[PDB]
RNA sequence: AAACUUUCAACAACGGAUCUCUUGGUUCUCGCAUCGAUGAAGAACGCAGCGAAAUGCGAUACGUAAUGUGAAUUGCAGAAUUCCGUGAAUCAUCGAAUCUUUGAACGCACAUUGCGCCCCUUGGUAUUCCAGGGGGCAUGCCUGUUUGAGCGUCAUUU
RNA sequence: UAUCUAGCGAAACCACAGCCAAGGGAACGGGCUUGGCAGAAUCAGCGGGGAAAGAAGACCCUGUUGAGCUUGACUCUAGUU
RNA sequence: UGGAGGUCAGUGACGAAGCCUAGACCGUAAGGUCGGGUCGAACGGCCUCUAGUGCAGAUCUUGGUGGUAGUAGCAAAUAUUCAAAUGAGAACUUUGAAGACUGAAGUGGGGAAAGGUUCCACGUCAACAGCAGUUGGACGUGGGUUAGUCGAUCCUAAGAG
RNA sequence: CGAAUUUGGGUAUAGGGGCGAAAGACUAAUCGAACCAUCUAGUAGCUGGUUCCUGCCGAAGUUUCCCUCAGGAUAGCAGAA
RNA sequence: AUUGGCGAGAGACCGAUAGCGAACAAGUACAGUGAUGGAAAGAUGAAAAGAACUUUGAAAAGAGAGUGAAAAAGUACGUG
RNA sequence: UUGACCUCAAAUCAGGUAGGAGUACCCGCUGAACUUAAGCAUAUCAAUAAGCGGAGGAAAAGAAACCAACCGGGAUUGCCU
């Protein structure tokens, strides 16, 4: 908003760091049933409501 | 709603009955429960009876009357004309009933006479000493079966 | 257009984020959350909210205290220090 | 569980929607939002007549009617061609009953007492046990109830006197006092004419 | 000896009776006792109240007012409340179904 | 049978006890019999694995192979035994997962806890 | 390697504080150097020494302050036993078993005696 | 006649049915009583060599201390006679602490990382101004202490 | 634009499908019976038909189904006196 | 048909179950059996017990797939063309040349709300952009937002409390 | 198209309530009573569906009553014992 | 008394459209302003031994080769 | 003038305590309606759900201002009746 609230600015820092894909050496680890970034949010698909 | 020669069948179940069902799945596991119950009991009160002597008394009613029956305790007039005193009864483990009143010559003979025959079988540790090994039973009243007259 | 032209002034904030619950159901012009119902010192929760409760009941989030309870009580809440030295 | 088929919110749209009469969820975007729900005939939901813990599970039966059993199942131990009908190897046995002496209760160690059994007969059903034991068919071999296997013969006795011990862990035999002499045991499968092993004194002891 | 409880939420309603009334309120003196002093944490006679299962019982119900409302009273007149009237009418109201059924 | 009701004869408990078993728990679960001549001067059917035993595969393709552990793979209830590889068809070699069940140990590092652990269970230390 | 705490214990306040200082010093070159190596897990025993020593500290002074605090009442709130707020609310040993003197006359002159029957 | 339509088979596809398995549920039983103003449940934000989750934890941050075990963790990297040891482990146990910002939240406030005040102390020339650090300041109620108020009232003194 | 091509590429609808006349039939048939007939596959239009699709008819009737409203329907009721 | 008790010391990794079979046989039929192929780990006959036991329909539920059909459509915003470069591949990328348009109540330059990293660079085109793609608000990795004066903070308004 | 103008932000009014220059309009695509969850699997004399084979027997739409006429009870017809 | 909590044991229970909504990063993704609503998704193989290497293709990939008992098990992985 | 006492205050006074969570069970308060009555109003659902307040491992009740009418029993609670 170019604008925000400094408890805005957090929710911001977050949204960065888990929109980040899954990292790759996740797979080698044994009876991983992780394959991919499920939680992964995009700005162009859906909105995070803060 | 209604045919036939069937009987007016009075079910209270108007209600929302399911959620107050209460089935007794538990029966046989809180019978071995009580029994454990016993167990620990007579472990922990060794080796005293586990349980109260109680008086016999005619039950109420013209129904029950011809009965008599296990209550609650001895009353004080029969307490004394055993020779004790009502706070020495409670310790010793004989049932004390305050409230009921001897009318009756019959059950105030069978009650004395129980009293008396209770303290002769009975034996008391004292309370400073080596107290004598003893075998504990586990029913004063089966030990003193209630006696039709 | 009571549709999509009108979604369009849809640009304000009814609700922003409470405090206490941290959802996104802070109500502004009230000054109360929606969910959580902060300020009020009560949590609101509902009987006939079954599934609200089972959302923010004991044992959604970390349990930052209560957790360990079971083990201190089970140890019976005693103090002190072990003794024995090592192997 | 009472309240399977009923954490959700269905609610019938009606008729107009080209879609059924049964309740569907509300909300939207999630693919489980507008799906039927509440029915015996939906994903998700709720069973036709939700079995409940009231159902009548244990069956009063008359003790006569028990003892009238007990009896008839005792009676056909001593049948010779029952037992061989309901598969125990006695083909070879001399003589039904099988009574052996009382000093069968005394034995204390497994050794002794399986020992013995090979000794008095019963060896080629203590063979049959054991060699039988075969894998459960179905589901409920992942309930804990893994292993199938025959039942030997049932060592009746009157007081134990580690005879009940010694062949606790020897398979197929059971042992069963003669004071209780169970009818689950001697009438498996409702097959009249289980093998029985008598001991003296629980032969003096029945009548 | 609601009220009372609920402003002095550190102290239990041990009764209250009646001291005066006019037309539009009555008055009440509540007999209140802490449980936190060590007069009466100590002397036993009165350590009772003390215990956590006394806490605010004027709420549950439980000082002589509370008996009476609930009509906690030993007689054929109190027939549906001799224990607690819920207790009673979930007492009459279950169906007590047993392993063998009777 | 079971006896004592406390132990769970239950399929599935039994289980999700061995696939969550912790670190320490994982340890003497895996277990390694000790051979006839280990046992012989020992006294001890079965030790539980160490870093550096000497052990011989007697069951599987491995069947005979000697080798000495270089890695217990507790995470796989697995150890990686030295000597003891599978060559991967670009030339690199990847150890084999083995049971300690189906390995004997032919030798024992014996450390100071060890030895008080052979005592424990009733042995000679020869 | 790594510092221990069983020899941490041995040494006194000042040079206990003076190593800290000595690895929050050696934990900062280590940050820096962090970003130009691509692999450096040593940072992790420098911040496991560094909560080992400060866990001394913290622990010393509390031990003295045990010592402040030693047989009189009203002991600071962190310091006194967190039992359970129910428990620190309830009644204690000695408290609970307080009776009155006509309970306690009561009771011994008529304990509860011990008896059997012999049958 | 081919093409096309239809039918069937083999193989191949689409799809996840059936069968088998099951660290899950469900029901029943047994046992225990165990949250919080000493700061609870919850939330927010962070913490790993390389992690987004989950799990754990809180600037001591996938934790530190104590105890037991006894030589690892593991996907890679690294360290690894730390190894006959007060000693590895994403180990267990857990009795000591830490426990950010919150939250009944408690200095006022909160759509703000706002505004304060007091004490001690360090620095800037400094009782006063600005900083740094530490410790405090909620409400209601109880017991007591001190200071009090009221011709409510008593005595005393001109 | 439609048309054709290259690329991409749905939905409605769909018992099976798709030639008529007459008969009868639930009294207006694509199928039944009697006749006419009938030759693969189709493209663009088209608006006769498929009693085409879009909605468990909104009109009407029933329901011992509701709701809105009204009143000198019945019974109450806040309020006021 | 799912499961339970018994029995056939039943069958089974030399191949159980399952599945397919215009292959065979039995039964009036519900169905049962056998052969052939795939298959990999359990499963049957009989005497009884028990039930969440048999589907073509419920504008049935969920999942999937069809004809319609390579069809309708991808036609408002006047409009693009040539060459070179990159690139495997250019109607769509970049540059240049032209031609145009918005025509200063603009398709411009900034901002409030809102969004939240889309900003920027490098690597890349598996998905996405209605065609395409070497391009990108996509993907991967990083960088990027500096205030005594700009605001918030302070004041009060309608109001809340 | 200079005012009963339009609009932004703040704020107030919340469901039998609000607001309405009044249309039963609007009150988050929902309005002659919003949405959400629970009581609730509400009710229905009404509509649709109701899952294997074979064998044997095999009807009824009528009597009487009912706020009964789309339904029940009763007698009748039928099966089985 | 107890469908909460902790711990424990069982079942003629269900067996991935069932059973808790949730066998799995489940009250998660996601939708709604909000109260709330709320899924789907298990299994390669004994072990990754996850296809070295050669060739066509820009590449993906294919064809070979190869591991593996089986590639009619290739991560789009039990059967299909 | 000075001491009291009585009541009422203040204090970042000394020391404490209450709040909130969970809520399966328990103790009260408040409290419906759907439904049934083949209609519906008393009734029923129900002295229930929802709402509110308050605890524990259980809670509540509890040692008669009881039941009885008997040859009387004898706190409370729960089960079969």
């Amino acid at each position: 908003a170019a604008q925000k609230s400094f408890r805005i600015k957090q929710k911001m820092a977050k949204a960065k760091k888990q929109n980040r894909p899954l990292p790759q050496w996740i797979r080698l680890r044994t009876n991983n049933t992780i394959r991919y970034n499920a939680k992964r949010r995009n700005w162009r698909r859906t909105k995070m409501n803060i | 709603a209604i045919s036939k020669n069937l009987p007016i069948l009075k079910n209270h179940f108007r209600k929302h009955w399911q959620e107050r069902v209460k089935v007794h799945f538990d029966q046989a596991g809180k019978k071995v429960s009580r029994r454990n119950a016993r167990a620990t009991r007579a472990a922990k009160i060794a080796p005293r009876p586990l349980d109260l002597l109680r008086p016999v008394v005619r039950a109420p009613t013209v129904k029950y009357n011809r009965k008599v029956r296990a209550g609650r305790g001895f009353t004080l007039a029969e307490v004394k004309a055993a020779g004790l005193t009502a706070a020495y009864a409670r310790t010793i483990g004989i049932a004390v009933d305050h409230r009921r009143q001897n009318r009756n010559q019959e059950i105030f003979d069978a009650n004395v006479q129980r009293l008396k025959e209770y303290q002769s079988k009975i034996i008391v540790f004292p309370r400073n000493g080596k107290a004598p090994e003893a075998e504990q039973v586990l029913s004063a009243a089966a030990t003193f079966p209630i006696a039709q007259p | 257009g009571k549709g999509t032209p009108s979604f369009g002034k849809r640009h304000n904030k009814s609700h922003t984020l409470c405090n206490r619950c941290g959802r996104r159901s802070f109500h502004v012009q009230k000054k109360t959350c929606s969910s959580c119902g902060y300020p009020a010192a009560k949590t609101r929760s509902y009987n006939w909210g079954a599934k609200a409760k089972r959302r923010h009941t004991t044992g959604t989030g970390r349990m930052r205290y209560l957790k360990h309870v079971s083990r201190r009580f089970k140890n019976g809440f005693q103090t002190g220090s072990a003794s024995k030295a090592s192997a | 569980s009472e309240k399977a088929g009923h954490q959700t919110s269905a609610e019938s749209w009606g008729t107009g929607r080209a879609v059924a009469r049964i309740p569907r969820v509300g909300g939207g975007g999630t693919g489980r939002s507008g799906q039927g729900a509440f029915g015996n005939m939906c994903r998700g939901g709720r069973m036709f007549a939700p079995t409940k813990t009231w159902r009548k599970w244990n069956v009063k039966v008359n003790h006569n009617e028990k003892r009238y059993a007990t009896a008839s199942a005792i009676a056909a131990t001593a049948v010779a061609s029952l037992v061989l009908a309901r598969g125990h190897r006695v083909e070879k046995i001399p003589e039904i009953p099988l009574v052996v002496s009382t000093d069968l209760e005394s034995i204390q160690k497994t050794k002794e007492a399986v020992a013995a059994l090979k000794a008095v007969g019963a060896h080629s059903d203590l063979l049959k046990v054991l060699k039988s034991k075969k894998l459960r068919a179905g589901k409920g071999k992942y309930r804990n109830r893994r292993w199938t296997q025959r039942r030997g013969p049932l060592v009746v006795y009157a007081e134990d006197n580690g005879i009940v011990k010694a062949l606790r862990n020897v398979p197929g035999v059971e042992t069963a006092n003669v004071a209780s002499l169970n009818l689950l045991q001697l009438a498996p499968g409702a097959h009249l004419g289980r093998f029985v092993i008598w001991t003296e004194a629980a032969f003096t002891k029945l009548d | 000896e609601e009220r009372v409880g609920r402003r002095a939420a550190n102290l239990r309603v041990l009764n209250s009776y009646w001291v005066n009334q006019d037309s539009t309120y009555k008055y009440f003196e509540v007999i209140l006792v802490d449980p936190q002093h060590k007069a009466i944490r100590r002397d036993a006679r009165y350590n009772w109240i003390c215990d956590p299962v006394h806490k605010h019982r004027e709420a549950r119900g439980l000082t002589a007012t509370g008996k009476k409302s609930r009509g906690i009273n030993k007689g054929h007149k109190f027939n549906n409340t001799k224990a607690g009237r819920r207790k009673t009418w979930k007492r009459q109201n279950t169906l007590s179904l047993w392993r063998y059924r009777k | 049978a079971k006896q004592s009701l406390d132990v769970s004869s239950d399929r599935r408990k039994a289980r999700k006890a061995y696939f969550t078993a912790p670190s320490s728990q994982r340890r003497v679960l895996l277990s390694a019999p000790l051979s006839k001549e280990l046992r012989a001067q020992y006294g001890i059917k079965a030790l539980p694995i160490r870093r550096d035993d000497e052990v011989l595969v007697v069951r599987g393709s491995k069947k005979g192979q000697e080798g000495k552990i270089s890695s217990v793979y507790r995470l796989k209830f697995a150890v990686q035994v030295d000597k003891v590889t599978k060559e991967k068809v670009n030339g690199a070699s990847v150890p084999i997962n083995l049971h300690p069940s189906k390995l004997v140990i032919t030798k024992l590092h014996l450390d100071k806890d060890r030895k008080a652990l052979i005592q424990r269970k009733g042995g000679k230390l020869e | 390697a790594g510092v221990k705490a069983y020899e941490l214990r041995t040494k006194s306040k000042e040079q206990l504080a003076s190593q800290l200082v000595d690895l929050k010093k050696e934990l900062a070159e280590l940050k820096v150097q962090k970003l130009s190596r691509p692999s450096l897990p040593k940072i992790k025993t420098v911040r496991k020494s560094i909560a080992c020593v400060l866990t001394v500290i913290n622990e010393q002074q509390r031990e003295a302050v045990r010592q402040l605090y030693k047989g009189k009442k009203y002991q600071p709130k962190d310091l006194r036993a967190k039992k359970t707020r129910a428990l620190r609310r309830a009644l204690t040993k000695f408290e609970a078993s307080q009776v009155t003197e006509k309970q306690r006359k009561k009771q011994i002159a008529f304990p509860q005696r011990k008896y059997a029957i012999k049958a």
